[PDB]
């Protein structure tokens, strides 16, 4: 078999495919996670390049690892569809040896580690790949998110995003989210959620994606007009 | 487990499973449930070897529950039934074979037809009106082939199942306790509470 | 290319030397070792303020006994944490008894140099791992990707590892309190981080023979921190 | 030991180049000339049998080659991995078809497995492509007459009339000029004479060129009777008199 | 040893690029031009043979459009031999399928399947990746009409209308003009014709050079018919759209 | 230069480049000396420290009641070769009830080593090893390097400054050799030895690692107090 | 260039270079010889003093492979070890199939595939040794001598190392003055004498001789050391004809 | 320039480790002579025994394949002597799986193969020797068979390969030119070893001892290697006429 | 057909004191109604103050207790000459029998 190790150390400490692996994630649509006091909400962008597509057969940019749990991704889309299929199988092969559904710390730890692995496993390159994973635990109401990189590592965060232009939307982030006082609804939360994409996205119309996760599995995507009701009331406001 | 029956109505179908469970000369549970949810509108009881039983089911269970997250879609009955029968068909050459035999009771909400599908350890499918592993039909069969119109109502089906669990606890030598009845329609699954 | 298991002209493996480089980039830990227990702390590190700070584990129990401290690519630690507590609790399996610790780390280097054209690199994480057994006492292990391991009397390791270093020789001495212990760890850290040192940016853990391993609350950490402010000012 | 190159040798370039690809094209350009035409009731393909010393004996070296009864095949390039690929066509046909359906295969498909091998070998690790074009002649009940060109990529196209190697272009337009719908299995045999004089410098006889058809039945060639329905191969090797009996009506 | 030699295939650039995908989308940029426009009652496939010859067999051809099932077809961009190793594997998941569940593989499904082939030579085996682009057109109960497109990445996204090979960018543009949703088969046959004769590298535009094929849910009642063009139906389709 | 990438390439000059710098590492090891009479064997190690907080890296291992080693050069390196020692020492006692011959446990040792040198992938070892033993035939030493060159001695050093202790042997060879049924005193002339090749530091104790085996007397290992004696 | 960074590479010369450096290491190595008598084989070989502390008599160098062949080597000896070693395989399952003891011939092929066999790939490096082994079979006595490159002939006489030209050339001086013969007794003196006289290419530091034979007469066609007296006679004789 | 170290295509289609291997074949400065008579076989080939030292007894390139089959290498001894090794087992097994003796030809196509498999796989180098092969067989009567480093291979009426091989070639083709036939007319094989020997000596313009010398004849059911003392019955002959 | 199970017999016996322990054993060692030998050891001394006796199929008896002592010797290898305790060595030893779950080793073992 192909044993060739090609994620190596270089003479500065660096692993340099892991490094350009954070690149392919960079050059990928922007991506965002916003938890609020009962619910967290994914925000996707869609780039605009790519007219006369079918968005009702299209890959969604938002996945079900679980009727609990949900991922998105900001990097190459063929890499994030291995990841998602072994989250989603290692879902199932924890209910059934378990007889619990995973917890979302739990199943990030899982991908995380799987994202770990490819970086000093012999023959194969890293995945150009970071994700944000999204829900709530069995019979808890405490939202969770966590994010993920191709080297392995992961945290939790009130608030994230990746992607392209992600610095941009995090500087958003970071002077109007507040810990003491989150969004305390889902009005809230996806209002905050739509108003960081707009830094960035250019056109409010089809770029924009919405995924609002409830507890106790209430896992719902917004449509187009619902989202243009958002981007129409945040724009008026502003003009002031 | 040993008895597991099935019918299928004009608007649902309805299955039929006894509460025990023996080890030795000992009853060591009168209160079993020998079924799993495969899908929302898909139920599979079952029959068969101790712990064959369980393992299969709760397996073929988490493909189907795998196949929905995957595709964003429920199965038809027709293509679980399928599903599995191919795994029994696959096991029964296998070195030890799971020695397991089911009913899967659906509503297909494409077609809008209810559908009961009868498989045996070897992987023998049929699709049935009513249905039944074992002993079980020997008794219960020509009551049913009496009785049984396609234009029956649930409470209809429910009192023709009476029947049958009555014969059945007259002519059977062993005491199943009694059995726990579920009902398959276009709402999905629920439980008779009081049988 | 080149070999992944060359030696360099001056008879190192050039990957393993390397490795320590990235060690070199990670967050500060340290650990200091007392008659009365052992202490590890950690300097945290958040990329942002959004990142919820008690999520960042890097200080983890391998058994009651054992703690572990990491410093470097901290997500190369959890398969050697994963093989630590598997050997920690396996050796409990067989012999009815906790393992020594030295056993523990010895058990861990031995994966460091299964690499090669097994793994395709070293590890990029030094760890360090301290606890207590009925043998040997209270001990603390300096555990690199070379497969050596060190056994400390106080050790620190990551960025500013070589300024701690020297601290902690002029500091020790063989009568510390676990108590004394404690504060010194946090003015340590408090000199070698960027940022002011907290409960939230920062975390302390202690192993006795007692109460065993404990990673410590933020509101006892913030006690000790408010200890050492006013011993500070105090002269 | 162990074969330790498991990864590909053939790879693409900046310009979008399969170099090894490439080159093994020109290989088949450096190589004797070789060509086949379609006629209504049958197929020809012919080839210069370049001897290398004339102390060799060149009726031992076949350029032309059986690969099933109603099957021919003749090339250009290398040799030596002709000889190899005939071997494993030969092979395949009974492997992956005849041992299965209790017939030979139709042209197309052994063309589409010889093919499979050859774009293998153009993407499997530790090895190079093959350095030869095939024209494959052959016929079938369903299909009836017809002829392929097999290249080193893997790639395959029927044709009515080609040849490829040396002198490919000049000859190429040559039967472009000759070619129509109404031949007969005599008129391409005298074409490919004609086409392939042009082509060749020294000797032209039949001890120097090699010729086969995908023609009629041939019960004479059969080896035994008794069965109706078995009527014998249709491809046949034309001998070195029947050669030369044509080239006096040239 | 070995290594000296290994080109690493499976690579990023420092801009985080995989070098084999790109040069091979490089080398796919160069093959025939296929189109593939999705209509309300049907599915129209394109597709431009390269340089061919008078002397080449085109009754008996196949170098563009293939037939995966009775349901799903595929029209070829790039390496010819390379799509038929996927196209077979194609054929077989979708026999799998069938088997196992005793129903039809819906089209996303097996385009899946291929895409995550494709995308397994970009990560790991240290093999060259497979140099084709395919655009999927099939139908099923669950979305009806689709079309698809599959690259060396892996990658995979559904259209309304899409071109793959030589001059896209152009092509693109022209169907995104005259493409409108509430169009019908035989608009959308005379719009792949139009964009191909104005998008072709050739002189003209004839029945010689060209493959074609429809999906219509015209056929007698509740089921769909794939018709692969003969040589004489596409010189018909030429003269009745007026190109020829 | 162009012929030290890996292993399995000779230098136009017939070298193996890869051997030499295995060899090294030894030489940037501490210094560990080993010398015997005709009725015991000493092994006299000086261990080495990464700081004042730190302990002293073991130099001694064990590999069975009448045979074990010191190390100088990679320490996971001697861990596999004295763990595979231990295994062929045992081996030898489980299958033969034979106590394996010192003179054999070297070749066993060279055959591994060697093994590394030839094959492509794989690096040499990087540690020198010095082997003492009491079996059948009396007392032995022995010097191990990567290369796979094993050498039976009357004495020796290996590591950094180990070229002072080796001329000291060569003089006392007369003297050493004889000192049979005396512990102490050829432990003595092991400490004097390791002695000459000291500078600025000097034998403490926790510093010195000593070991012995012989006629009645099984392999065992000194440290802390226990060589307090001999300082 | 760049052909001899690889081993199996073949160099436009159609030259293996890897071999050819591997000689390199054979000609820097300690002078080894073998004589063939009238009914058997005599090896001897240089061992270089480096130090006292050498214990003498101990590290041997010639082997014994099954109990009628011996095997000397010049070069890096690990690789000559390691070839004995498959040598000693090769003559036991031999000896299992056929039962009668591995003929010298045969043996000598076994030996010179596995050698060659390390020639075919960059993923192993050639042997660093000449080998000159033999014995004596149920066709009498037999010697040869094996090269890095997997080639092996028989010989009258044979010499490797630093000191084998010096070596050849009293060989071929014994072959001219003894057409009938030589005998064991004899080609042991011989031997001593040759590697004496060889010794002058290692002057620098003092060796220690080391001889052993296998003779029909003699030995009874097993493989033996020169031990004790005749050892010292052998010794004796050396070093009454350099002076 | 990595496609001149392992066995791909270079631009201009060309296989340069199987050139090279062409050119070791020359390494020893031998040439070998193979010829056909009416019942017979017969190769020749130079001995060059440069060593005092060697044994001379010991020093070949001619090989006993089989009973029937013999060959004759051009090349280092280690790779003829891995060719040989390989041939035999080849033979043997052919014989224990088909039921007769292998053919000189199939042998011959068999080892092409295996030399074919070495110029496509990569980790495998060619063998930098030319093969030779002789046999009367029993249906195509007798036999030279040839096999080179590229997997090439043909039957011949005459052959000749080695540094010198062009000046012997022409002068067996100009020898056939006159005959008109493909062979030696010839009774005895001990008159064809003669016309071998002395169409040699004619071709080289070299005088020949019988230590100079190496020659195999094959004849019907056997192949064999003549002694010194049976080449010098052969010599003499020559030199008496 | 061949069995790979004999009965050599014995009787062993253990009793532990207040600060001691015995581990007696007859001497005896049989087949059928054959003596083998009169004086055969059966308790043997495993060091670190352990003793043990596995009695039934002497073969397997003996590879036990050669296992076993070949354990005591790893433990101090691999953890710093540590006294294997007699509540470890037990737990040991219930592994090492466990191992042949499937072909046990027919013996009953105290120590
Ligand atoms: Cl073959």
């Amino acid at each position: 078999g192909y044993d060739r190790a090609l994620s190596i150390f270089s003479p500065d400490g660096h692993i340099f495919q892991v490094e350009y692996a954070l690149e392919a994630v960079k050059r990928g649509t922007c991506a965002v996670g916003v938890k609020g006091k009962n619910c967290v909400v994914l925000g996707c962008e869609r780039r605009s390049t790519l007219k006369l597509q079918d968005t009702r057969i299209t890959p969604s940019k938002v996945s079900k690892i679980d009727s609990h749990v949900v991922l998105s991704f900001s990097g190459l889309n063929a890499d994030s569809r291995i990841l998602i299929e072994k989250a989603r199988v290692e879902a199932q092969s924890h209910r059934l040896t378990l007889e619990d559904p995973v917890t979302v710390e739990y199943l990030t730890r899982y991908v995380a580690g799987v994202q770990q692995r490819y970086t000093q496993s012999g023959g194969v390159r890293p995945f150009g790949v970071s994700t944000l994973i999204a829900g709530f635990d069995p019979r808890d109401d405490e939202p969770k998110l966590y994010q993920t990189e191709p080297s392995g590592i992961y945290s939790s965060w009130s608030a994230q995003t990746i992607g392209r232009n992600s610095k941009t939307v995090r500087e958003f982030l970071e002077k109007n989210y507040d810990r003491k006082e989150p969004p305390a609804t889902v009005e809230e939360c996806v209002k905050l959620t739509v108003r960081s994409l707009l830094e960035v996205v250019q056109t409010g119309a089809k770029n924009i994606e919405i995924t609002v996760v409830k507890p106790d599995s209430d896992i719902v995507a917004l449509s187009s007009e619902e989202i243009n009701q958002y981007v129409t009331q945040i724009e008026q406001e502003k003009q002031e | 487990m040993d008895i597991i029956l099935g019918i299928r109505v004009q608007d649902s179908v309805i299955l039929a499973s006894s509460k025990a469970v023996t080890r030795g000369i000992s009853v060591l549970k009168d209160s079993d449930d020998k079924t799993r949810q495969l899908s929302p509108h898909t139920l599979m009881s079952f029959a068969g070897e101790a712990g064959d039983t369980v393992q299969f089911a709760e397996y073929i269970q988490a493909n189907i529950q795998l196949y929905s997250i995957r595709e964003d879609y429920e199965l038809s009955p027709q293509a679980v039934s399928s599903f599995v029968r191919q795994e029994l068909a696959k096991s029964i050459r296998s070195r030890r074979p799971y020695q397991v035999n089911v009913l899967i009771g659906g509503y297909d909400k494409k077609k809008n037809k209810p559908e009961l599908y009868q498989i045996d350890y070897l992987g023998t499918k049929v699709e049935l009106p009513y249905g039944a592993h074992g002993y079980s039909g020997f008794y219960t069969f020509s009551l049913l082939d009496h009785h049984y119109r396609p234009d029956m109502t649930t409470e209809e089906g429910l009192d023709l199942l009476k029947l049958c669990v009555q014969e059945l606890e007259k002519r059977m030598p062993m005491d199943f306790k009694g059995v726990i009845v579920k009902i398959v329609d276009k709402d999905g699954i629920r439980q008779v509470d009081d049988f | 290319d080149r070999g992944v298991s060359t030696f360099s002209p001056e008879g190192r493996l050039f990957q393993v030397e390397y490795s320590l480089e990235a060690i070199k980039l990670g967050s500060t830990a340290i650990g200091i070792a007392t008659k009365e227990g052992v202490v590890l702390g950690v300097e945290k590190r958040a990329t942002s303020p959004l990142l919820e700070s008690d999520s960042i584990e890097k200080i983890v129990e391998i058994d009651r006994h054992i703690g572990c401290a990491m410093s470097g690519l901290t997500a190369d630690a959890r398969s050697m944490i994963e093989h630590a507590r598997t050997a920690a609790v396996t050796h409990n399996l067989y012999y009815d008894e906790d393992i020594n610790v030295e056993s523990l780390t010895q058990s861990v280097c031995d994966l460091a140099l299964r690499f090669g054209e097994l793994m395709s690199r070293p590890f990029g994480v030094a760890l360090l791992i301290a606890g207590h057994d009925a043998d040997d006492g209270y001990q603390l292990f300096h555990a690199e990707p070379s497969g050596t391991f060190y056994r400390y009397n106080a050790k620190a390791i990551g960025s500013g590892s070589e300024g701690a270093q020297a601290e902690l020789l002029n500091e020790w001495h063989s009568s510390l309190t676990l108590k004394e212990a404690e504060l010194l760890v946090l003015k340590i850290l408090k000199q070698v981080m960027e940022e002011k040192l907290d409960e939230n940016n920062a975390q302390l853990s202690c192993i006795t023979k007692q109460d065993g391993f404990k990673i410590y609350d933020n509101e006892k950490t913030a006690e000790l921190i408010k200890e050492l402010k006013e011993k500070e000012a105090a002269e | 030991m162990t074969d330790r190159y498991s990864f590909s040798l053939t790879t693409f370039s900046p310009s979008g180049k399969l170099g090894q690809i490439d080159y093994a094209l020109t290989a088949v350009k450096q190589g004797v000339t070789s060509l086949g035409i379609k006629a209504t009731n049958g197929v020809v393909i012919a080839t210069e049998k370049k001897s290398s010393s004339p102390l060799a004996m060149s009726e031992t070296l076949s350029k032309v080659s059986l690969l099933t009864p109603d099957i021919g095949a003749v090339y250009s390039g290398m040799g030596p991995d002709y000889r190899v690929l005939v071997d494993k066509s030969r092979k395949v046909a009974h492997t992956s078809y005849k041992r299965i359906y209790g017939e030979y295969p139709p042209t197309k498909l052994l063309v589409s497995e010889v093919a499979k091998i050859m774009q293998e070998a153009t993407q499997s690790g530790g090895v190079r492509p093959f350095g030869v074009s095939l024209l494959i002649a052959g016929h079938d009940e369903f299909n009836g007459f017809s002829l392929y060109q097999v290249d080193p990529s893997g790639s395959y196209f029927p044709w009515k009339a080609t040849a490829i190697g040396k002198g490919s272009v000049a000859a190429k337009t040559f039967l472009e000029k000759r070619w129509n719908d109404e031949l007969e299995l005599e008129d391409a045999i005298h074409i490919a004479l004609l086409t392939l004089k042009e082509s060749v410098e020294g000797e032209f006889n039949g001890d120097t060129i090699e010729l086969a058809i995908i023609g009629d039945e041939n019960p004479d060639l059969l080896g035994y009777t008794g069965i109706p329905t078995d009527k014998g191969p249709r491809f046949r090797k034309l001998t070195s008199q029947e050669i030369n009996d044509r080239l006096e009506a040239l | 040893g070995s290594r000296r030699y290994d080109s690493r295939t499976t690579i990023f650039s420092p801009e985080g690029r995989l070098y084999q995908v790109e040069y091979a989308l490089e080398s796919i940029s160069h093959a025939g031009t296929a189109i593939g426009i999705m209509a309300s009652d049907g599915i129209v496939l394109a597709a431009e043979r390269k340089v061919t010859s008078t002397l080449l067999e085109q009754d008996t051809s196949t170098e563009k459009l293939y037939k995966l099932n009775d349901k799903i077809a595929v029209a070829v961009a790039g390496l010819t031999a390379d799509a038929e190793i996927l196209i077979n594997t194609a054929r077989i998941h979708a026999q799998n399928y069938l088997k196992t569940y005793n129903e039809d593989i819906p089209v996303e499904i097996l385009v899946r399947r291929l895409s995550d082939i494709k995308q397994g030579y970009t990560q790991h085996g240290g093999l060259r990746p497979f140099g084709v682009s395919f655009i999927y057109a099939g139908y099923d109960d669950r979305y009806g009409y689709q079309l698809y497109t599959s690259n060396p990445s892996g990658n995979y996204t559904g259209w309304k209308a899409i071109s793959v090979g030589a001059n896209t960018s152009a092509a693109q543009t022209l169907l995104q003009m005259d493409y409108k949703d509430d169009m019908k088969v035989d608009d959308a046959i005379e719009l792949a014709l139009k964009t191909l004769s104005k998008t072709t590298d050739s002189s003209a535009l004839t029945y010689d050079r060209l493959e074609f094929a429809t999906i219509r849910k015209g056929a007698n009642d509740g089921e769909v018919y794939q018709k692969i063009f003969k040589p004489q139906e596409i010189k018909d389709i030429l003269v009745k759209t007026g190109i020829t | 230069n162009n012929y030290d990438g890996d292993t399995v390439t000779f230098s136009p000059t017939g070298r193996l480049f890869q051997v030499e710098y295995a060899l090294e590492a030894i030489k940037q090891g501490s210094v560990t000396v080993g010398l015997r009479s005709n009725t015991h064997a000493v092994l006299v190690a000086l261990k080495r420290n990464a700081d004042e907080l730190s302990s002293y890296q073991k130099k001694i291992i064990k590999c069975d009641e009448h045979m074990g080693l010191s190390l100088a050069g990679l320490a996971p390196d001697a861990r596999v070769l004295s763990n595979y020692l231990r295994q062929q020492c045992n081996y030898s006692s489980l299958v033969f009830n034979r106590k394996l011959a010192v003179e054999r446990a070297g070749h066993l040792l060279c055959d591994k080593a060697q093994k590394n040198t030839q094959s492509y992938g794989g690096r040499p070892y990087g540690v020198g090893l010095l082997i003492i033993g009491y079996d059948k035939s009396g007392a032995h030493l022995l010097e191990f390097q990567p290369s796979g060159n094993v050498t039976e001695l009357y004495g020796t050093a290996i590591g950094a400054r180990s070229q002072g202790a080796k001329t000291y042997l060569e003089r006392t060879l007369d003297t050493f050799i004889k000192i049979d049924g005396n512990p102490d005193e050829l432990i003595k002339a092991g400490v004097e030895a390791i002695s000459q090749s000291l500078r600025d530091e000097s034998l403490t104790v926790d510093n010195l690692s000593i070991a012995i085996v012989g006629k009645d007397t099984p392999f065992t290992i000194y440290d802390g107090e226990a060589v307090a004696k001999y300082i | 260039t760049g052909y001899d960074l690889s081993n199996s590479v073949f160099s436009p010369d159609g030259r293996n270079f890897q071999v050819e450096y591997a000689v390199k290491a054979v000609e820097n190595g300690t002078t080894s010889i073998g004589i063939k008598c009238n009914d058997g084989v005599v090896f001897a070989v240089e061992k270089l003093i480096t130090s006292k502390l050498l214990v003498p008599q101990k590290n041997v160098k010639i082997q014994v492979v099954d109990r009628h062949i011996g095997c000397v080597y010049s070069g890096l000896i690990p690789d000559g070890r390691h070839l004995v070693n498959r040598g000693r395989e090769e003559a036991a399952s031999f000896k299992k199939l056929y039962k009668t003891p591995i003929p010298i011939p045969a043996f000598a092929d076994r030996l010179g595939q596995y050698v060659q066999a390390h020639t075919l790939y960059n993923s192993v490096r050639p042997f660093g040794v000449s080998t000159i082994f033999g014995g004596v079979d149920k066709n009498g006595a037999h010697l040869y001598m094996l090269e890095p490159s997997g080639s092996y002939w028989g010989y009258k006489g044979a010499a490797t190392g630093k000191g084998r030209q010096s070596a050849k050339a009293e060989l071929e001086k014994l072959v001219d003055h003894h057409p009938e013969g030589l005998s064991a007794r004899e080609a042991v003196k011989q031997a001593a004498k040759i590697i004496y006289l060889a010794h002058e290419d290692n002057k620098e530091k003092d060796f220690e001789l080391e001889i052993s034979w296998c003779s029909l007469s003699e030995t009874n066609g097993l493989h033996k050391f020169v031990k004790g007296d005749l050892l010292q006679e052998a010794i004796d004789f050396a070093q009454k004809e350099i002076n | 320039g990595y496609d001149r170290h392992i066995t791909i295509f270079s631009p201009e289609g060309r296989l340069y480790q199987v050139e090279y291997a062409f050119k070791a074949t020359n390494q020893t400065n031998i040439n070998s002579l193979a010829v056909r008579g009416k019942d017979c076989t017969v190769v020749i080939s130079q001995k060059k025994v440069p060593d005092k030292l060697l044994d001379p007894t010991t020093v070949s390139y001619i090989f006993c394949i089989s009973r029937t089959i013999g060959m004759v290498v051009n090349g280092p001894i280690p790779d003829a002597r891995n060719a040989a090794l390989r041939a035999k087992a080849e033979a043997a097994e052919f014989r224990y799986k088909y039921g007769y003796d292998m053919p000189c030809d199939v042998l011959a196509k068999r080892m092409a193969n295996l030399s074919q498999i070495y110029t496509q796989r990569a980790y495998m180098r060619p063998l930098g020797v030319i093969l030779t092969f002789v046999s009367v067989d029993e249906e195509l009567g007798p036999s030279i068979y040839k096999t080179d480093p590229a997997g090439y291979y043909v039957g011949y009426k005459a052959t000749a390969t080695g540094p010198k091989q062009q000046e012997i070639t022409t002068n067996l083709e100009n020898h056939f030119k006159k005959s008109k036939i493909d062979h030696i007319n010839e009774e005895s094989w001990e008159k064809v070893v003669e016309f071998a020997i002395t169409h040699m000596i004619d071709a080289l313009g070299t005088e020949f001892s019988k230590n100079d010398l190496e020659v195999g004849v094959a004849t019907k059911d056997k192949f064999f290697t003549l002694s010194a003392e049976n080449i010098e019955e052969r010599l003499v002959a020559i030199a008496e006429q | 057909q061949f069995n790979p199970y004999g009965d050599n017999g014995g009787t062993i016996l253990g009793i532990a004191g207040e600060d001691f322990a015995v581990l007696a054993g007859d001497t005896r060692n049989i087949t059928d109604y054959s003596i083998n030998s009169r004086y055969e050891p059966k308790v043997f001394d495993c060091g670190d103050n352990i003793v043990m006796s596995a009695n039934g199929f002497a073969a397997d008896g003996d590879a036990l207790v050669k296992r076993f002592k070949n354990s005591v010797k790893w433990y101090h290898f691999d953890h710093n000459d540590k006294k294997l305790s007699i509540n470890s060595a037990a737990r040991n030893i219930q592994h090492l029998l466990y191992s042949r779950r499937f072909f046990p080793y027919y013996v009953y073992n105290i120590i």
